[PDB]
C-alpha cells in the first residue's frame, strides 16, 4: 500500500483551487461542452469507426448471401 | 510622483492620531500638537473620498508545494467579523 506523504518528490508548483460552494457545478455546460465532444469525436473517429463499418459491411452482405443461397437456390431446374 | 500623491492623498489630519504614554500631561501634548501640527487639513479635499469598499472573502485554497523545505506551514482561516464586532471577545 502507498500513502500520501510517501508518494513522490515535487519541486516548485503552486495549485490554486476553489470551494465547491463558491463555484458552479456546470460552468458552461453546453457552451463549452458540445464543441469539446465534437473535438474528441473528431480526434478519434478514424481509429474507432473503420473496423466497425467493416464489420457492418460484412454483416449485411453475409446474411444477404445466406438467404440468396437457399431461397434463391431454385433458381433454375429445367427439364 | 507616485509617492507624494499617495502621501497627500492619505496623510490628512482626520486620519491621523497623535498618541503618547508616560510622564506627560495632556495639556502639554495638546499645545505641541497645535503648535507643530496646525495646518494639515487647512484644505478639506473636494472629491477625494478615501472610503474602504468591503472585501469579498473566498472559501479557497493555495498550495505551494516544495519538497525541498524540511517542514510545512499551513494556515487555515474562516471569515472573521472585523475590528468593531462585539463577537471578538
Amino acid at each position: 500500500g502507498r500513502q500520501f506523504g510517501h508518494l513522490t518528490r515535487v519541486r516548485h508548483v503552486i495549485t490554486y483551487s476553489l470551494s465547491p460552494f463558491e463555484q458552479r457545478a456546470f460552468p458552461h455546460y453546453f457552451s463549452k461542452g458540445i464543441p469539446n465532444v465534437l473535438r474528441r469525436t473528431r480526434a478519434c473517429i478514424l481509429r474507432v469507426a473503420p473496423p466497425f463499418v467493416a464489420f457492418y459491411l460484412v454483416y449485411t452482405w453475409g446474411t444477404q448471401e445466406f438467404e440468396k443461397s437457399k431461397r434463391k437456390n431454385p433458381a433454375a431446374y429445367e427439364n | 510622483a507616485d509617492l507624494t500623491e499617495y502621501l497627500s492623498r492619505h496623510y490628512k489630519a482626520p486620519r491621523m492620531v497623535l498618541a503618547a504614554a508616560g510622564g506627560l500631561e495632556h495639556r502639554q501634548l495638546l499645545d505641541l500638537a497645535q503648535k507643530h501640527f496646525s495646518g494639515l487639513s487647512g484644505t478639506y479635499d473636494e472629491d477625494a473620498v478615501p472610503t474602504l469598499s468591503p472585501c469579498r472573502f473566498t472559501g479557497s485554497q493555495i498550495c505551494h508545494r516544495e519538497d525541498g523545505l524540511p517542514l510545512a506551514h499551513v494556515a487555515i482561516a474562516v471569515e472573521g467579523p472585523g475590528w468593531a464586532h462585539p463577537d471578538n471577545v
